[PDB]
């Protein structure tokens, strides 16, 4: 056994707990990924690395984790590019921005990627994303193109509470996400 | 207003036995802020 | 509100949520500190920084910290010099070996430590130790001249449980070590 | 059994930054000893 958790009910100005990429910083209560403000990138890691899976024993982690987000752009249909949470390796850096939300760098599969995001897709990139060309939830492994979408209505403005947990038991990877 | 999506991805295959584990937002040429208010996070590795 | 929690029932050989200064590496399920060797340092922090007290509320953390831990000596008599967990800055480094347990470098108080530790020593130093000369466990805060102590009589290759606990509303920090029997 | 126990009033906030790291110390001199840890748990809570 090997546990870790934590929480952050109000981001206070110096979170030395997170590590800063890009533009993200702490503002007001909140983290700011990005401010409304073009062709930006902003990531925030926690600190200690979490130990996953094991190569001794096979086993592999159960986790839970939950957050609430706001996206809040100029009006609802000038909206890009998304925000996702992600695993990723622990000397993780960000990658291509717009499109690729900071963590992918193509369409194609990339095993060097190793990192898992499950993305909250505002814009229609027509190489890659959901043919109906609505905004949605995907789940992403080593590609842009996520494995599986849900198309999702924005609410501009409101707080939205995303759960994400992993059952090691059946590999299967739920995320919730409900405007109370 | 709520939404579910569910699907098997065995871990082991795709990340390193340690990871960190974060949030990423980015704008283009139209743009949002993208904030988080609070993250809760647990891990059990047996 | 926000905390911070972890737990760790058999270390690894790439512990990578821990940083490992002077001798301090994992081996065969442990952390070792030491070795059964002359004058050395070992010291492990846990990697993320924690949120212990707050300017703006003037609140103050709450926390619980539990461990077993093992000190293996040649025989009964020769031990020197014990074991801390400590409280200290984020960018904490080994201080003075010896017995000053890697932690402090002085025995008057010294305001730019900023570290309180439990000591749980094994080698009496006349200088600062109780002079009944027992070993014992101690709270030290900016000095390794314990503000207080209690004798321990160490059971040597033997598994302690300590648990700390700092409660916030009495600011009282307790120490409990127990050996099994 | 046996168990040794020890409280003291320690304001905290007096003497450690609001951030801190916490770990565990051991040293050696002339006399020595191995000095392990086989767990590990730890909890806190800011209000
Ligand atoms: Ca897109
Ligand atoms: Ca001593
Ligand atoms: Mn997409
Ligand atoms: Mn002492």
């Amino acid at each position: 056994t090997e546990t870790t958790s934590f929480s952050i009910t109000k981001f206070g100005p110096d979170q030395q707990n997170l590590i800063f990429q890009g533009d993200g910083y702490t503002t007001k209560e909140r983290l700011t990924l990005t401010k409304a403000v073009r062709n930006t990138v902003g990531r925030a890691l926690y600190s200690s690395p979490i130990h996953i899976w094991d190569s001794k024993t096979g086993n592999v982690a159960n986790f839970v984790t939950s957050f609430t987000f706001v996206i809040d752009a100029p009006n609802s249909y000038n909206v890009a590019d998304g925000f996702t949470f992600f695993i990723a390796p622990v000397d993780t850096k960000p990658q291509t921005g717009g499109g690729y939300l900071g963590v992918f760098n193509s369409k194609d599969y990339d095993k060097t990627s190793q990192t898992v995001a499950v993305e909250f897709d505002t814009f229609y990139n027509t190489a890659w994303d959901p043919s109906n060309g609505d905004r949605h939830i995907g789940i992403d492994v080593n590609s842009i193109k996520s494995i599986n979408t849900k198309s999702w209505a924005l609410q501009n403005g409101k707080e939205a509470n995303v759960v994400i947990a992993f059952n090691a038991a059946t590999n299967v990877l739920t995320v919730s996400l409900t405007y109370p | 207003t709520s939404y579910t999506l569910n699907e098997v991805v065995p871990l082991k295959e795709f990340v390193p036995e340690w990871v960190r584990i974060g949030f990423s937002a980015t704008t283009g040429a139209e743009f949002a802020a993208h904030e988080v208010l609070s993250w809760y996070f647990h891990s059990e590795l047996a």
